[PDB]
DNA sequence: CACGGCTCGGCCCGGCG
DNA sequence: CGCCGGGCCGAGCCGTG
């Protein structure tokens, strides 16, 4: 039995957007910290960490600690239906029904059945990563739909105050470079030489939804798992896990 | 009497009526005739005169069967045919031709097109390799299968009569004919079609010799033989005519065939009678159920194939499943049966108002059909408690609780359908149809009075017998009347047995043998021991009226209880009997003062009847089973790509032939077609009437060779061959179309533009080529109406049957049912109410309200014909599909091509179109999920034209080449003349079940149809044991369409089974269905080494890939055809029931195993590249290799 | 006899503009 | 606000079972 108001409604359906593209049914484990979001996709190769802190919400009404099971893709096409500018709510009392409350130039109320989500928890703390770089979106972004062209597994290559992004099909090939002297490459943390590959498809779920003022964080290390994430309104942000291939 | 023949005179007029407007309308000359192209008939003597003529032959046929009958008439007209009184024919094999015709037409009563889809041919031979004698040469087709073994069986003896007629001799073939007969024989049977009845070689070479005609024909599939090129074989090719007329024909039906020869009287069939006869102490119940095991084999058949989706409801002969009650409700009976919409509600909605269920015992194939009196399910709630839900509403109440259905409950089996299917009869379960009989009958032998149940019997009786019993003589009105749904409450019942000596009433009798002796002592112990009963008196009878017992105490006979269908409920740790029960569990238990003692042979009842002053009879006995099948339909018809108008257009549409694309992009067009000439102004087009003056437009004639046009009469003096070319003169040619004016001209002449699209046919196939006119395409359009392959609008439908209705269920007034002629319901008595049953008319039919839905769009086309194209006075002015009532519709099968003109009388919700079983019989029907086309009339009539018939394959489907305008139940069908047309099963007849009578030796006591052909009472009055409430209620569309994904069809399709007592899926819901699964996959992979490949636009697929993956005219690629996306597409559920499902292990090792192969089948194309963080899920395949 | 996968146009966009 | 490149869906269109 809580109430929660957000602003920003185009935002936060934005990134529940984002989430969406992976996974088709989740669970939020809502706390009076917070909401919180922890899920893998149907093919166990990526791993969605959703962080909300209270702190974000204009209005913060959580009593006690449950955990919603909701479709993602209903709750997708409703949320898509909020605006720029129009406020969120989430209201959720006795009943199994949650309650959203778009109210900007008016109020519209909307009723989504919980749906039981069993739930497998999967907890993967700090691991051996070599580098880290962060790194503008758009340049993320723009590279990734680069390596759309040529092939669909696209390899990164971490040096020395350099980073290289590659990747190559039967003749073409399609290398993307920078270092810190470069102004899209906010920082970078070498401790020695990385590389990897990862499916192009899922990096492309991935990094849709980010503009030029996106700020990326990505840690890795030698044929393992990159870890990506990215801050939302500065308190809660998104962090990707992403098997690496071969 | 009078009634019925003012009804079919009333529905001559309208015929009539129907036929004056379409006369009037073809008369105009736009269509392609001018005339009607459906004639009607009355009898099979019309049919077969306008089937297959020869002309006047009906009105002796007539003759010849008040005579003879039929098989006799038969072949006295062979005779007239050979000996000339119907004119000359010319050349022999002419008359050979029309009297085989004539005669198969005759014999199938000219209800299927066997004389006409199936003979292709008939040829005068010589035995060149033996002795060059002369013999009769039969060529079939494949659509002879259609019209099933015994009419193909039957073209055999005409095929034999006829050559003795014409001095012919009989046939002698070589061992090489044989041989490669007998191969045809296995190789059609191995790869083609199975076989009804696969006969042995040895038998195949026995009719190879014993038949003096040859059964031949084209060859009917590209597989090559062994004896290939025997002398007068013009085919190397597997003949599937010849073969299924040799197997599935004389073969599977020789006994009949021999009484037709001993009907007839023909020589030479003596050795297929030889085939024929080749081919041919102990407690009560203990003894029962153990004749029962033995003489009845608990039949497999329907169990034997599981598709995925189809579940299985109950296991053969498992009790559990549908208890048996022999009766035929008033929509059952044919083929059909009766349910419970309870057991239909509480099977997740997987059955509807006409799913075919696949049965076991009566017969394969039976439809579902609500029928509300008899008794559904028993279930157990999530929370323990028992109840019995014997209503739909309390159905819908309590879905989501229902933690296991213990008892499937009722199934209504007709007895006629025991009597054709020639099932031995199963002991009856004990069910108030039989109680009450025996109630009448010892009210009889005792106190001399005479009732009669489901009647209404006379004052004084039914005051004397409430005197001597000591009840209200209203309430024994009642009860004689309407046994089945007015129960005497269980003190009543007690007392009735105790005075009158007959047993517990069945509604009070629990399922007492559905539980071994040592189980029920056991509660015998429990309940004298611990339970707390509050006792009662009714009329110095003791009996409980209330138990308790705490469920530490009782244990395990709590699922004793259940499996006893007891409903019983839990509170605070206490099992509950309530009152209306709870005289049941002990009543029989003579309330505790005779002790229980399982003793070795009997069963628990016997040891009841054997101690207790009340006796029981057993309530479950006869378990039948089913699996669900082939779900209802109502659809429209429409072609595979969706047509709306009969007009060539080749290409220039595009993918769907979008005419109005091709005239919007004004592209143009080269299609085979006719085009006439204005003899007036000269002008040339595809059209019929002129537009310089407005007359009928002459024919125009091509000749192949030299490019010759000739208008008709001159290609009729050249008898449509070339003056200066020896060819054949065509009546179409590849031409030049310019769609945007034709369909400009369309506009212009009906005044309609808005059409979304106008879809053509991609090229005519009839053999004129004669395309319909474009406005009857644009008035289809306009109203979204879809045609089919003669200019007809159709609309399948899952028929049912029912002989009484009740005006309540199908949506009339009482005043309208005045309108239509139907004065008085079916005890004779005035009818004033809306819930009296009234006696379906044998013509009338109760459409489904999507048949409202359609044909209402189908009586907006036929008015807008009418006016705006025809310009004539609007004819059905239907605005509400309640209009419609009392307007004609055509039924027609498939496979037939003689439509029965009917009337329409109402509506119901399901999606099954009723009718009286005499019309689904003469429509040919099985009436076993049969599915069936219904147009309109005068549709029919202003748009058929047998021009537009497809010149070769005669398919499936086939368009109504004559209409019968008048039931006779004589020549209708033999299925129909065995139902139980009794209104309530006699006493001699449920005693008669027990020692497994076989159906006929009873024949004589049950009426039936045969039992009353000849006499005018064939059609005054039938009858029907159980009432239902409504012919509609229940769910009406089947749970099976709304579920997309094969992943969750076999968890919906398995989660049942889970549910019922009877499946038992955890071992053989999966099995059976997990086989099926294994057959794919492996079929698929073995497949996909060696597949062919095929290009979208050079549809030539190369049995190999071009090194460079070009294409021919195209310069494409080439895609594949069995894609790897469907070698995969059912690990998932494959892999889940086996992870769940206790399998046996030789197909759990070889699933993991397949998956290996799935896999390094691709370890070389589609690399593993991606690896998992989250490695083992637990998966089966690698944890079941660690073992 | 009947299902799914695969590819194809026709609307329905979100982002560039 | 328009366009245009992608998205989502309804349509063949096949195949095989
Ligand atoms: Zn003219
Ligand atoms: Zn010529
Ligand atoms: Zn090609």
């Amino acid at each position: 039995p809580f109430e929660i108001v957000f602003e920003g409604a185009k935002e936060f359906a934005q990134l529940i957007e984002t989430a969406s593209r992976l996974i088709d049914e989740a669970a939020f484990k809502v706390t009076e910290e917070g909401i919180s979001m922890r899920a893998m996709d149907p093919s166990r190769v990526v791993l969605i960490d959703l962080n909300l802190p209270a702190s974000i919400f204009s209005k913060y009404e959580v009593d006690g600690e449950e955990t919603i099971g909701v479709n993602m893709d209903h709750l997708k096409k409703v949320l898509k239906r909020g605006k720029a500018k129009e406020t969120l709510i989430l209201r959720k009392g006795e009943e199994n029904f949650l309650e959203i409350s778009l109210q900007g130039t008016a109020t519209r109320t909307f009723k989504l059945p919980l749906i039981d989500v069993e739930e497998i928890e999967v907890d993967l703390p700090e691991l051996p990563f070599t580098a880290k770089v962060v790194i503008l979106g758009d340049v993320i972004k723009e590279a990734v739909k680069d390596a759309s062209l040529v092939s669909d597994s696209m390899k990164f290559i971490a040096k020395e105050n350099e980073f290289t992004m590659r990747a190559e099909g039967e003749t073409q090939e399609v290398e993307v470079k920078l270092t810190l002297e470069d102004e899209g490459l906010l920082d970078i943390e070498v401790q020695e030489e990385t590389k990897s590959a990862y499916g192009i498809s899922y990096l492309s779920d991935m990094v849709k939804g980010l503009g030029k003022a996106d700020e990326v964080t990505i840690k890795f290390g030698n044929e393992m798992p990159m870890q990506m994430e990215y801050y939302i309104r500065d308190e809660g942000r998104l962090i990707f896990l992403l098997a690496p291939r071969v | 009497p009078k009634e019925m023949e003012e009804y079919f005179e009333m529905l001559q007029r309208e015929i009539d009526k129907a036929y004056e407007i379409a006369k009037k309308a073809r008369a105009q000359g736009k269509d392609p005739s001018l005339d009607v192209e459906i004639p009607q008939a009355t009898d099979m003597a019309g049919r077969v005169e306008s089937l297959v003529g020869p002309p006047g032959v009906a009105k002796r046929i007539r003759e010849l069967v008040k005579e003879y009958g039929k098989e006799i008439a038969a072949l006295k007209i062979v005779d007239e045919i050979i000996e000339g009184k119907f004119g000359d024919l010319g050349s022999r094999e002419k008359y050979a031709e029309q009297a085989v015709r004539t005669a198969l037409a005759i014999l199938t009563e000219g209800i299927v097109s066997a004389p006409i889809e199936g003979i292709a041919n008939v040829k005068i031979k010589r035995n060149t390799w033996a002795d060059n004698s002369e013999y009769l040469a039969l060529y079939y087709a494949g659509p002879i299968r259609s019209s099933g073994g015994t009419a193909q069986a039957l073209s055999v003896l005409v095929g034999d009569y006829v050559r003795r007629k014409l001095g012919l001799d009989r046939f002698k073939p070589s061992e090489k004919h044989i041989e490669r007969m007998v191969e045809e024989v296995d190789l059609y049977h191995r790869a083609v079609t199975r076989l009804q009845y696969h006969p042995s070689p040895e038998e195949v070479r026995l009719a190879m010799r014993n038949i003096p005609i040859e059964i031949t024909g084209e060859a009917t599939d590209d597989v090559e033989v062994s004896h290939r090129d025997v002398p007068g074989v013009e085919t190397n090719q597997l003949r599937g005519g010849a073969i299924l007329v040799l197997a599935e024909g004389v073969l599977q039906k020789a006994k009949k065939l021999v009484k037709y020869i001993d009907k007839m009287g023909i020589e030479g069939w003596e050795w297929l009678k030889e085939f024929v006869e080749a081919k041919e102490d102990m407690g009560f119940y203990y003894s029962l159920y153990q004749k029962f095991k033995e003489e009845i084999a608990p039949s497999d058949k329907y169990a034997k194939e599981v598709i995925g989706g189809r579940p299985l409801f109950s296991d053969p002969s498992k009790p559990g499943g549908f208890r048996l009650r022999y009766g035929r409700s008033r929509a059952s009976g044919f083929a059909t049966w009766g349910i419970n919409p309870a057991t239909m509600i509480l099977v997740d909605e997987f059955l509807a108002i006409g799913t075919q269920l696949k049965t076991e015992r009566p017969g394969k194939g039976a439809v579902v059909t609500p029928v509300t009196t008899i008794e559904g399910p028993i279930v157990k709630l999530k929370d323990g408690s028992v109840l019995r839900v014997d209503d739909y509403n309390l159905a819908l109440k309590v879905r989501e609780d229902v933690e296991e259905i213990l008892y499937l409950g009722d199934a209504v089996i007709a007895f006629g359908d025991f009597v054709e299917n020639n099932q031995t009869l199963l002991p009856a379960n004990y069910c108030e149809e039989w109680w009450i009989l025996e109630f009448v009958k010892a009210l009889k032998e005792i106190y001399e009075v005479h009732l009669e149940p489901f009647t209404e019997n006379e004052e004084e009786s039914i005051e004397e017998a409430s005197d001597y019993l000591e009840i209200d003589p209203e309430f024994l009105k009642e009860m004689l009347r309407d046994p089945l749904r007015v129960k005497p409450p269980v003190e009543l019942a007690i007392h009735f047995s105790e005075v009158l000596g007959i047993p517990l009433h069945p509604y009070y009798t629990l399922y007492w043998n559905s539980v071994e002796p040592k189980d029920v002592e056991k509660l015998w112990r429990l309940l004298k021991n611990y339970a707390e009963i509050e006792w009662s008196n009714f009329r110095g009878i003791k009996f409980a009226k209330k138990i308790v017992i705490s469920q530490e105490k009782l244990g395990d006979s709590k699922r004793t209880l259940e499996l006893l269908g007891l409903p019983h409920t839990v509170r605070d740790g206490n099992v509950i009997v309530d009152y209306p029960w709870a005289a049941a569990l002990l009543t029989p238990l003579g309330n505790l003062n005779w002790e229980f003692m399982a003793k070795p042979l009997y069963a628990t009842i016997d040891i009841i009847n054997e101690n207790n002053e009340i006796k029981l009879r057993d309530r479950g006995i006869s378990w039948i089973g089913a699996r669900m099948g082939r779900p209802e339909k109502a659809k429209e018809r429409k072609m595979k790509p969706p047509v709306q108008v009969l007009f060539p257009i080749g290409l220039a549409g595009g993918s769907s032939r979008d005419i109005k694309k091709a005239a919007e992009e004004g592209k143009v067009a080269e299609v085979e077609i006719a085009f006439f000439k204005c003899p007036k102004c000269g002008h040339v087009g595809p059209e019929h009437l002129c537009p310089n003056c407005g007359t009928r437009k002459e024919l125009l004639w091509v000749c192949p060779r030299c490019n010759a046009e000739y208008p008709e009469s001159q290609a009729e003096g050249y008898n449509y061959t070339c003056p200066k070319c020896n060819v054949k003169l065509r009546p179409y040619a590849k031409r030049k179309i310019r769609p945007s004016e034709l369909l400009n001209r369309a506009m212009e002449n009906v005044k309609v533009y808005g059409v979304d699209k106008l879809k053509g046919v991609m090229g005519m196939t009839s053999g004129w080529k004669m395309p319909e006119p474009l406005e009857k395409g644009l008035l289809r359009a306009k109203n979204d109406v879809y045609v089919f392959k003669d200019g007809t609008i159709r609309f399948d439908a899952t028929d049912a049957p029912i002989t009484h209705f009740r005006p309540r269920e199908i949506g009339v007034s009482v005043e309208k049912l005045r309108e239509l002629g139907y004065t008085h319901d079916f005890e004779g008595k005035p009818l004033v109410s809306e819930d009296q049953i009234v006696e379906l008319k044998p013509q009338d039919i109760i459409l489904s309200k999507e048949a409202g839905r359609y044909l209402l769009k189908v009586a907006k086309f036929v008015d807008d014909l009418l006016e705006k194209f025809y310009g004539l006075p609007r004819f059905y002015n239907a605005e509400k599909m309640e209009d419609l009532i009392g307007h004609l519709v055509i039924g027609l099968a498939p496979h037939t091509s003689a439509g029965i003109v009917g009337r329409i009388i109402g509506f119901v919700d399901a999606l099954v179109g009723y009718a009286h079983p005499y019309f689904h019989a003469a429509k040919r029907r099985n009436c076993d999920g049969d599915e069936d086309a219904v147009m309109l009339l005068l549709d029919a009539l202003l748009n058929f034209s047998r021009y537009y018939l497809p010149e070769k394959r005669g398919g499936k489907m086939d368009a109504p080449l004559v209409i019968t305008t008048r039931l006779d139940p004589r020549e209708v069908d033999s299925e129909v003349h065995n139902m139980d047309i009794v209104r309530y099963y006699p006493l001699e007849f449920y005693e008669a079940t027990y020692e497994l009578k076989s159906p006929k030796e009873l024949v004589g006591v049950i009426e039936r149809v045969e039992d009353r052909l000849g006499k005018p009472e064939m059609y005054y009055g039938l009858k029907f044991t159980h009432d239902t409430d409504d012919i509609a209620l229940g769910p009406k569309m089947s749970l099976y369409k709304q579920l997309g994904d094969m992943e969750e069809k076999v968890r919906r399709q398995l989660e049942v089974a889970k549910r019922i007592r009877a499946v038992d899926e955890h071992g053989v819901a999966e099995k059976i269905l997990n086989s099926h699964l294994i057959p794919d996959l492996r079929g698929n992979l073995r497949s996909f080494t060696r597949q062919e490949f095929r290009c979208v636009k050079c549809n030539t697929k190369f049995r190999r890939p071009p090194l460079n993956g070009k294409c021919p005219v195209c310069g494409g690629k080439i895609v594949l055809t069995v894609s790897k996306g469907a070698i995969e597409k059912y690990l998932g559920t494959a892999k889940m029931l086996v992870t769940e499902y206790n399998v046996k292990n030789y197909t759990r090792q070889r699933i993991c195993l397949t998956e290996r192969d799935i896999d390094s089948l691709f370890e070389n194309v589609f690399p593993e590249t991606q690896l998992t963080l989250i490695v083992n899920p637990n998966d089966i395949c690698q944890r079941l290799v660690m073992a």
